[PDB]
């Protein structure tokens, strides 16, 4: 009875399949893939952020030169300068007039915002998708368990053992190269660590926040201070993190395909509705009811009464139930034409009980399996009027 | 610099209007609002536009769904199956 | 003068190319790819290790039953048992004879060796290869810098800016799925977390060492203790970590292709000699010597004297140097036929100085560019006798 089932990847709607175990009473499913969070394999390549030209205070030798050296600070720009007369609080102070030397030095450093407000590149591989699958199973009526997709993983949470996927729809909405910012995720071809052109994205490129080493192509060019005054002309491109916040591109949670949402959290891409998942469950046999205890319902009749050719469960149909015992009777349309809101219907001794459903074909000729009794609920449906609210329960469009 | 949650923005709610697989949206913000969407087909066909001037816009919604982001107001979602009978 | 150069991926041998900048004196390279450590993108999927059936001490109710419950311990096997008479230090102690009940319980737990002696699975992607490239450049004579392969990364360590790769030979010797053990790395199709058949590899499957949760398919089956004595029959497969240490497969540092070595370190695969790397350098123009300062050497003559048709630099050739000034003269064979040990030769006023080299064609017709003066060092070579020591300097085999 290990109920294999191909199953559409779509998040917010149950998939009430039916266990046709030969010998005992069938049992309905209710498989709602409440989430499709993905979490691909990734690598933190480098944080970037806007620089801060945290200038070390220049040297001023008063009569003669002060040769600079290339200190190992990131992008340590330093250039000796002569021909000053530095006004500092008493007019000038160095008594020479051309031998007055000024050595400006400036290096690039991570902002304090780099720790917290920072873009973040990644080389993104495929990884392994997940889900908090609820099944309000059978008469168990509950399990809300986190699972995987790889087609040999069980998750014995509740009582049922369930194996999912691998899904066929391998579209990772993440590209190979991704930039990430706070919550807005950008599938951007970041240039690389160690290379980013100044002004362009990644002018600062630190491996992480702690990493004292980095790559700072900022085109930081010191110029001589003017007219014998102490200061430090640092001529520099404002960061490619400054832009990339107001001349950027749009976020993947606003431009992705096939229906995904995003988080700066394990780097999942939630709820990506695409393709199918070959899902298979091993039910606990204890949860089964033996066949000789559920009422046999045959010699019945089914008919629509007001079929709504729609998404919401507007389709209805009375069923002239013709039972033997009285009790519950799980139901399902093995044809995917009709999706039913009721998993189970209570029965007195051969009464009648309408259920709700939804279809996509004008003439819904769908079988209905009322606990081992098939029936065609043939009829005709009506279009609605009022179509602006969230996503459907029908999801069965085909040739009609 | 810390990760405070600023008391923060919110744009006035939209006026949802139905049409056949199409959202007319008479819209009227307080400030320039970046609206954007994601036609959830594998054809994404997204849209972006800062809206500061009130504008009736349109969105060809498909069968499977679209989502809708009126500023930092949370993202909406929409079933547009048929309406042409 | 940004000297692009395709370049064979091979670790332990320099690649003494020649900078043909039009206008100033050429300069030799000496590019020795001292390492090719790889570090693909990976994911820790689950540690495994051998179990320890750390039995909790069974209950013994003396007259009547003690129903067990399924505690959430990993693989919590528990089975009530009756019909005992448990000899414990005073003969039996429970005064009944069949109502004597014994509840055995045993769960699986990580060994203490699991922390330290443990296999380790991975889903392995491609990542990005590295190298501690020495260049004893020109007259600079030194830089030993760690670099990348991605073809826009510089590494300004020393004075030269150098861009490497991307290499064309994308054979990651790691497979997609890999198991790792201490130092021996196995490109094994580990089954998965959450699934591993008992006895088979990964009977215990813990995400990490800290992870209290795991998957323990050990087929742990308790049996009733014998003849009214206190103990706990635990019938269990010894681990698939016990085997996998003496019925395993061989390590990738002993079965890989195309010449790699391995470490349990950043998961590199060192020194993988395969294919070529399109390498390009921006030399410091200060390091150049202008053309009007090196001796012009033309009106010379070259000839082999004892060419050794071999790997070690056995090939030699005098050169009737005909200089103008006296000094140094960088040398190289732009043809890859001949690989030369000397980058540079000192020159008096038109003397003669032999160099060493190695070739692969019986009639080595290779040009020699003695600081802007070409010459064919045509001749004939002799095979050696003594071929059992490490790897060559020739690496130029072609049609001969």
């Amino acid at each position: 009875y290990e109920h294999t089932a191909v199953m559409p990847n779509k998040v917010g709607i149950p998939y009430k399949a039916l266990v046709e175990r030969p010998g005992y009473a069938p049992v309905h499913l209710q498989i709602q893939l409440v989430n499709t969070r993905i979490i691909p394999s990734t690598n933190l390549e480098y944080i970037t952020c806007k620089y801060k030209t945290k200038v070390p205070s220049p040297v001023v030798k008063c009569c003669g030169a002060t040769q600079c050296t290339s200190k190992p600070h990131p992008d340590y720009q330093c250039q000796v300068f002569t021909g000053v007369y530095p006004f500092m609080w008493g007019g000038a102070y160095c008594f020479c007039d051309t031998e007055n030397t000024q050595m400006s030095e400036a290096y690039v450093e991570r902002s304090e915002e780099c720790s917290i407000d920072h873009a973040k590149a990644y080389k993104v591989h495929t990884g392994t998708v997940q889900a908090m699958v609820n099944i309000t199973y059978g008469s168990v009526s509950w399990r809300s368990a986190d699972v995987y997709v790889n087609g040999e993983t069980p998750a014995k949470i509740g009582d049922a053992k369930l194996i999912i996927g691998p899904l066929s729809s391998a579209w990772s909405p993440f590209d190979n190269k991704v930039v990430v910012y706070g919550h807005e995720v950008y599938n951007y071809d970041f240039p690389e660590y160690g290379t980013g052109k100044a002004g362009s994205f990644g002018d600062l490129q630190s491996r992480t926040s702690t990493s004292n080493d980095l790559y700072a192509n900022t085109n930081l060019k010191l110029q001589r201070p003017q007219a014998g005054i102490v200061h430090t002309p640092f001529t520099q491109a404002p960061s490619g993190f400054e832009r990339w916040k107001r001349d950027k591109g749009a976020p993947l949670n606003d431009v992705a395909p096939f229906g995904c949402s995003i988080a700066l959290e394990p780097l999942r891409a939630e709820n990506c509705a695409v393709g199918s998942i070959p899902i298979s469950i091993d039910i606990p046999d204890a949860a089964f009811t033996r066949i000789s205890e559920t009422p046999t319902v045959s010699d019945l009749e089914c008919k629509i009464t007001e079929c709504t050719y729609a998404s919401d469960f507007g389709g209805i149909a009375t069923v002239a139930y013709k039972s033997s015992k009285a009790g519950n009777c799980p139901i399902h349309s093995p044809s995917g034409v009709a999706v039913i809101k009721e998993n189970d219907v209570t029965l007195a001794e051969s009464g009648s009980f309408t259920f709700h459903f939804s279809t996509a074909n004008i003439h819904p000729a769908f079988k209905l399996q009322v606990c081992t009794s098939a029936v065609t609920c043939k009829g005709d449906c009506k279009p609605p009027k009022d179509h602006i609210v969230d996503y459907p329960a029908q999801h069965t469009e085909s040739f009609t | 610099p810390v990760k405070a949650k600023c008391i923060a923005t919110l744009a006035p709610e939209p006026l949802v209007e139905h049409k056949h697989r199409t959202l007319i949206l008479h819209l009227h913000p307080d400030h320039p609002t970046l609206l954007t969407t994601r036609s959830l087909g594998s054809d994404a066909n997204p849209t972006r536009q800062w809206i500061e001037r009130p504008t009736t816009v349109n969105f060809t919604v498909t069968g499977e769904g679209l989502e809708y982001t009126w500023g930092n107001h949370p993202p909406k979602r929409v079933w547009a199956q048929e309406s042409g009978e």
